[PDB]
């Protein structure tokens, strides 16, 4: 009487993921 | 990864990131070569009981095309093929990139 | 069960043999002629034959869903054996 | 604006066959027997153009089957014999064209199994 | 007299077997005149003779560089002429790799059209970033590319067990690399020299020409498939429509950025809600059983020996079906007998489309300019020549 | 009657004038297309071959039909003259590396079951 | 007023409600010309009196977009130039007349 | 092996100098590996 | 739901303008895209060092072709021809016949390597795991000959190559 | 019937059906047939001679706006007198949707060219003339678009051969690549897989 095994996303969620531009100003006047 | 903290600092300023926090090679978080086996849930037909095929037959459902004016066979106000779309919002997220 | 024939070609388990006079051996000169060894005939005929103790038996060749389709041989007939017809092997009742 | 041509449709040289497949070649316009290994007819509602066999030999390497026919292949689908006969001719192929053979009605009756004085009756069932 | 020279097909810049006839003043081009058919392999008369289980890995083939979402659009055509549904965690698969295929896509056109502008080292750092991808996508099919995963069921195999997790680490990096090539490209001076006002095309001649996707959202037509016709669970998926202003080269790489970005988004959410469940139609008759049940059932077995032997018959009927394809809208009109084998599949790809504007988009533009349009179109012949 | 629309030519005349024109051209065409093409061929060949094209279609009666013939010789004119063709494609028409094929009885015969 | 209609070769309107209205009069002006019994005349006809209607009960540029769904009021003046373009074509073709041909009984028979 | 590498370098063979017949000293190539070994570099599996 | 790229207007203060001049006349910008590359000298490289590093693979993965047998060395294939039915690029050509014991097994079978577009449909369909994509995938040929394999090629390939082809099975039927 | 069968859509069926009588009213001298498909797609017969005017109207009209042509395309039906279906899709986006418009024609009857209407029929025209034979009438410039320069006849027409005609390969005596009759070393292999009982009842035609 096994379970059923399958790929899946762990309990809760996964880590959020970055998506946005990250570009920073680096740099003097 | 393996490397020397002073040149880990100059690759840091020169990208102007911190490299060391998302490094591009995988050094040993992916998943293992070996898993252990899994056991896949059957689908909604391996019923034993009430489970005809008359009953969940897609392919005979299908018919022919319905015949609307056929040639050899008020008002009436105007219509169009589908309402107009709504206008589009501006990304609450993010709107001007 | 390898053997070569007159021209000293060794024959395959098919039993094809290029004939004395076929020009197409040519293809073989300063090359080899591929050939498999182990003879499935052979090596199926020397498992020796399961005896079990009712008429109808069952065969998946093994491994359960690495082997064959599952099928059921018959063995009333005592003057011969059952006969897998996908793995080949053979069955019997206790005789004699 | 329409100019009443008068002669029959010839469309040989729009096609671009080499005139060898267009003047030494039979079609058979027939619809095909039903196999005999089962009982559906479903394959048997259609009328079909099929061209005549040509040569095949073997290969001198691993001994596959060779044509040197393109024609060997094509099989048309037609609604009516008319259908593909016009196709046939406006193509320019000569063709053999067969009736279609339908089973004739048969009169069945489960009774006559057991005949009182009939030779009908069965020995067995 | 102009000029008369040919540009491909064994040029760097072609982008595969185009042989563009150009008319050239000086560097000025006077005319283009694109000639196909150099990868033309008659695909869609092969497809006549195949069953549809044997014509899915031509649409492999059409897009190399799209390919689940090639055989996902004929997928939905056969699905639709057949009148079944796949199951949902087939859908959000489907959806997940359609946006991993979709960065592939992405990143291969910005990297070319770099390559060719003469920005030769992101091609480089991307396609790492590529390889890892086709790691994936092996280890779900066994194929580095053409796949052939989708089928008109649903897919052909479940997930294997870890994959998800290998999936998410890389989705978390792959935004900082996202960075690096906008450090690289976006402010560059050169970069907008070359990109900014070339090929500009207005709204009205790129809705009539026929053009779909970056090409329309970058002259601000508000137009994305997967928004106004969603298929598979893409209405259960949030991402912005990036949008352009001017309708020239600059634009339309920033929209395929923006576009690598919110795939990353929508990639996050299906593997944050990816349902358990059978991964194919629940329908015998129209997909394979599993092994086990072929080994022991009898109607399993004579369902598996008839799918696999002649296939599934489709119902008459035609339908063009179309999907957010990475290049733009990709559809299939396919028309079925009644039998087996399908009767007709013509294929639509974008690339026939935008090829065919090429000329109208470099009007008083150089040789270099008319390099940028040719890799701002993103062209694969495969596609165009089918 | 037998109520067909036309291509171009309302008759035999008008389209006979048109195979005329096209003609005409393909015979101008030829000496630059043996200069451009480095072509081993004399002028008189590249005419002869022009002519035998031309004949091959000499019994066709469907003004329609010459219509199409026409428009298909005036893409071919203008695929030559564009070099959109290569020395291969002209030399196509030659069919130079094609043994002669018998065309009597005896040796068909002898060669193979063929008629 | 506004800047950037947004969409590339659509230049912003200076008085858009005074365009639409000649638009919509030119295209009323040519459906007379066409028989009353045509579908064309009257449905083309009933459409064009509802815009009119709403750009002559509406000051407002915003609120009036918003009630005619035609997206961006450049885009229902270029829209009522393709209409005007349409009836004058629809006139020289007259579709309104009987069916020209009939096809062949088996012309749209499918499958075969 | 060297699970520091980076996955790809965190495993490797350093082939025979002599393999069935021929002098393997430069000419090596990857299909020199057997099977076994085979499934363990490519990384099928984790246990050798 | 949309957003603009390329939308966004540039402050006029004199500070900003100053800043521009600087960013035309003393070129930050292309300072900084030297900077990403100089970053990326820095960084381990990704190169492996094949033949002697390889790049991973999975079970799935598929390769050239091999036939099987049963554990008592018997020939897994029973020429039911499924293979060569379902085949997409006409490659497997197959004829049988009743061998001396009775048995149905086949005569020839061939695989064009060079029409093979190594889709994995054939083993798929094959009712028995007779045949299988292996995990090979360098055997390139100096001739064309060599990829035209008859049943003892493929026989041979499957001698040599079952242990890892059966461990490669085992990690996932499962799946299929 | 719910998990494994797609499901149905009445309001889109209903609109479909509404705009394609409307259609029909508005162009009777060319519209032949209106259908609704099961999966909810509009479908046009019109008469050849209205290819340009039913277009004109369908992208051009206020409540119609199908300013988009996704594909045009032919299929062949030998059995037809009419060979060849020629097949317009068109896209509204206003309305966001779409609508397929077919015609009729054989192998000597031009049909208008439509590049007037839409500027993508271009290299479509070219393309159904190249894979069918089907001349498009003021045509800015028809020649062949994905076939070989001078090949004969038309490849996507069903009685041509799958393997066509003739092969090419390279020839040393003459110096150059030259096309001869096919021979193949392995023939195409037919297959009948066609099944004897019916699939379909209600696709059943009458036994005549
Ligand atoms: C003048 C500058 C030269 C300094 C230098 O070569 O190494 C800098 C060395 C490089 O660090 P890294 O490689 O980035 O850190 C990770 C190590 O590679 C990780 O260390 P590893 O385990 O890879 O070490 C392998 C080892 C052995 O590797 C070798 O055999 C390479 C020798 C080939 C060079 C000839 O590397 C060396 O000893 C060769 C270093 C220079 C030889 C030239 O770090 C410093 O000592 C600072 C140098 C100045 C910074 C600017
Ligand atoms: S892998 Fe595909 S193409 Fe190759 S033999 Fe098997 S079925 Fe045929
Ligand atoms: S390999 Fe498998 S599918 Fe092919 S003939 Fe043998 S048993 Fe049948
Ligand atoms: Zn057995």
């Amino acid at each position: 009487a096994s379970k059923v095994k399958q790929d899946m996303p762990p309990p809760g969620g996964y880590g959020p993921i970055d998506y946005k531009r990250n570009l920073p100003r680096r740099g003097l006047s | 990864a393996s490397a020397t903290r002073v040149i880990q600092l100059l690759r840091n300023w020169a990208s102007g990131r911190d490299l060391q926090a998302k490094l591009q090679l995988r050094y040993q978080e992916i998943s293992k070569r070996t898993q252990p086996p899994p056991k896949l849930p059957v689908g909604p037909s391996h019923k034993l009981s009430n489970n005809y095929y008359c009953t969940r037959d897609g392919r005979r459902e299908a018919m022919p095309p319905s015949i609307v004016m056929s040639s050899q066979k008020t008002e009436k106000k105007a219509v169009t093929p589908a309402p107009p779309i709504k206008r589009w919002e501006l990304s609450k997220d993010q709107p001007y990139l | 069960g390898v053997r070569t024939s007159p021209t000293g070609e060794k024959v395959t388990h098919t039993g094809q043999a290029y004939d004395d006079g076929d020009y197409r051996r040519v293809r073989f000169s300063d090359r080899q002629k591929e050939v498999n060894e182990n003879f499935a005939i052979d090596l199926i005929a020397e498992q020796p034959v399961s005896e079990v103790g009712s008429r109808v038996i069952s065969c998946d060749g093994g491994g359960g869903a690495l082997g064959h389709p599952r099928v059921y041989i018959n063995l009333d007939k005592e003057t011969k054996t059952g006969t897998c017809g996908y793995c080949g092997l053979q069955f019997r009742q206790p005789h004699h | 604006q329409l100019i009443a041509v008068d002669e029959k449709l010839d469309i040989t040289t729009l096609t671009g066959v080499p005139e060898e497949h267009i003047k030494t070649r039979k079609v058979r316009i027939f619809v095909p027997a039903r196999n005999n290994m089962q009982s559906g007819v479903n394959n048997t509602k259609k009328w079909k153009m099929e061209f005549d066999t040509r040569e095949r030999w073997e290969n001198p390497l691993m001994g596959w089957s060779s044509t040197a026919d393109p024609l060997s292949n094509l099989v048309l689908t037609f609604s009516t014999k008319e259908d593909a006969v016009a196709f046939a001719e406006k193509n320019g192929w000569s063709f053999d064209v067969e009736e279609r053979k339908v089973p004739k009605p048969k009169s069945k009756s489960y009774g006559a199994n057991f005949s009182w004085n009939k030779r009908t009756r069965v020995s067995t069932k | 007299s102009n000029l008369t020279l040919n540009f491909g097909p064994q040029h760097p810049a072609a982008h595969g077997v185009l042989r563009l006839v150009m008319e050239l003043s000086g560097e000025m081009v006077r005319k283009c005149d694109p000639h196909i058919g150099l990868l033309h392999r008659g695909t869609e008369k092969l497809i006549e003779y195949k069953t549809y289980l044997q014509a899915l890995p031509y649409f492999d083939r059409l897009d190399y560089v799209s390919m689940m979402c090639n055989e996902q659009a004929y997928s939905l055509a056969v699905e639709k002429l057949l009148n079944i549904q796949p199951p949902p965690r087939a859908q959000w698969i489907r959806v997940l790799f359609g946006e991993i295929t979709r960065l592939l896509n992405h990143i291969m056109a910005v990297t070319t059209h770099a390559l060719d502008i003469g920005a030769m080292t992101p091609f480089f750092w991307m396609f790492e970033e590529r390889e890892k991808m086709f790691e994936f996508y092996e280890r779900v099919s066994g194929a580095r590319m053409h796949a052939a995963y989708i089928r008109p069921g649903g897919v052909h195999q479940d997930l294997p067990l870890g994959l998800l997790d290998d999936i998410y680490e890389f989705s978390k990096n792959f935004s900082f690399r996202i960075d690096e090539l906008e450090e690289m490209l976006t402010n560059n001076r050169i970069w907008r020299n070359r990109t900014v006002d070339i090929g500009v095309v207005t709204a009205e001649d790129a809705l009539n020409y026929g053009f779909s996707g970056v090409m329309l959202r970058g002259s601000g037509i508000q137009w994305d498939l997967r928004k106004t016709q969603p298929y598979d669970v893409y209405d259960q998926v949030e991402f912005d429509v990036p949008i352009g202003s001017r309708g020239d080269c600059y634009d339309r790489y920033l929209c395929r950025v923006e576009e690598m970005r919110q795939s990353l988004r929508i990639i996050s959410q299906c593997l944050n809600k990816m349902p358990p469940g059978e991964i194919k139609v629940d329908d015998a008759k129209v997909s394979p059983p599993k092994r086990a049940e072929m080994k022991t059932s009898m109607e399993s077995l004579i369902h598996h020996f008839k799918l696999y032997t002649e296939g599934y018959q489709v119902p008459p009927g035609a339908t063009y079906t179309a999907i957010e394809a990475p290049k733009g809208e990709f559809g299939v009109y396919l028309v079925s007998d009644g039998s087996s084998r399908p009767y007709r599949c013509k294929i639509k790809a974008p690339g026939f489309a935008h090829l065919a504007g090429l000329d109208k988009m470099s009007k008083g533009h150089m040789l270099a300019d008319v390099v940028a349009i040719i890799g701002t179109q993103d062209i694969v012949f495969g596609e165009v020549d089918r | 009657g037998t109520s067909v629309k036309p291509i171009f030519s309302r008759d035999m005349n008008e389209a006979k004038r048109r195979v005329r024109e096209l003609y005409r051209a393909w015979y101008r065409e030829v000496p630059n297309t043996v200069h451009l093409f480095q072509l081993d061929i004399s002028v008189k060949q590249g005419r002869d071959k022009v002519r035998e094209m031309f004949m091959k279609n000499a019994h066709v009666t469907d003004p329609r039909v010459v219509d199409l013939l026409v428009i298909k010789g005036k893409m071919e004119l203008e695929e030559t003259i564009n070099v959109w063709k290569q020395r291969t494609h002209i030399m196509r028409f030659f069919h130079e590396t094609e043994a002669p094929r018998p065309t009597d009885f005896l040796s068909k015969f002898y060669v193979g079951h063929d008629p | 007023l506004k800047k950037t209609t947004g969409l590339v070769g659509l230049a912003v309107c200076e008085t858009p409600h005074e365009r639409l209205k000649i638009l919509y009069t030119k295209i009323l002006d040519v459906l007379g010309q066409i028989p009353k019994n045509a579908a064309y005349r009257k449905y083309t006809e009933q459409i064009t009196n509802e815009k009119l209607g709403m750009v002559k009960a509406e000051p407002d540029v915003k609120k009036l977009e918003e009630q005619l769904q035609g997206g961006q009021i450049e885009e229902v003046i270029l829209q009522a130039e393709n209409e005007l373009s349409l009836a004058r074509k629809m006139l020289r073709w007259k579709p309104w007349e009987p069916l020209v041909e009939e096809p062949p009984a088996n012309q749209w028979k499918w499958p075969i | 092996e060297d699970n520091k590498q980076f996955f790809g370098r965190h495993r490797w063979v350093i082939y025979t100098t002599e393999m069935n017949g021929r002098d393997t000293f430069w000419d090596v190539d990857g299909s020199m590996v057997p099977p076994e070994w085979h499934r363990w570099l490519h990384c099928m599996t984790d246990d050798p | 739901t949309y957003k603009f790229v390329n939308m966004r207007e540039p402050s006029m203060d004199m500070k900003s303008v100053t800043d521009r001049a600087a960013q035309t006349l003393l070129w930050t910008e292309l300072v900084r895209g030297l900077g990403m590359t100089l970053s990326y000298l820095f960084r381990e490289p990704a190169t492996i060092n094949y033949p002697f590093e390889k790049g991973p693979l999975s079970p799935r993965f598929r390769g050239e072709h091999a036939l099987r047998r049963y554990p008592s060395g018997e020939e897994r294939c029973i020429a039911c021809k499924l293979c060569e039915a379902v085949c997409p690029a006409q490659a497997i050509t197959i004829e049988a016949e009743p061998r001396a014991d009775g048995s149905r097994r086949t005569t020839r079978y061939d695989i064009d390597m060079t029409k093979c577009i190594y889709c994995g449909f054939c083993q798929e369909a094959c009712p028995v795991d007779a045949i299988v994509e292996g995990p090979n995938f360098e055997f390139s040929t100096e001739t064309h000959e060599e990829l035209l394999y008859n049943k003892e090629k493929l026989l041979n390939n499957g001698d040599k190559w079952e242990a890892e082809i059966a461990a490669n099975i085992q990690a996932d039927y499962l799946y299929r | 019937t719910r998990p494994t069968i797609r499901p149905r859509n009445d309001v889109v069926h209903k609109q479909l059906s509404a705009f394609g009588q409307y259609v029909a009213e508005i162009l009777p001298k060319y519209v032949q047939q209106v259908q609704v498909s099961c999966f909810n797609e509009l479908e046009i017969f019109i008469h050849p001679d209205g290819v340009i005017p039913v277009l004109t109207f369908l992208r051009d009209h206020t409540n119609a706006q199908f300013k988009s042509l996704a594909d045009l395309t032919a299929v062949d039906v030998p059995t037809r007198q009419n060979r060849f279906e020629i097949v317009y899709n068109l896209l509204s986006l206003r309305f966001n949707s779409r609508i397929r418009v077919k015609t009729y024609t054989d192998e000597l009857t031009p049909i208008e060219s439509s590049v007037t209407v839409y500027k993508a029929a271009n290299w479509y025209e070219r393309e159904i003339w190249d894979m069918f034979g089907v001349f498009f009438a003021n045509h800015p410039d028809l020649r062949r678009i994905l076939t070989d320069y001078g090949f004969e006849g038309h490849p996507f027409r069903k009685d041509f051969p799958l393997s066509g005609y003739v092969e090419l390969r390279y020839d040393d005596e003459v110096k150059r690549v030259v096309a001869e009759p096919v021979e193949l070393a392995q023939e195409f292999r037919k297959f009948d897989l066609n099944s004897p009982w019916e699939a379909f009842p209600a696709y059943r035609q009458p036994p005549e």
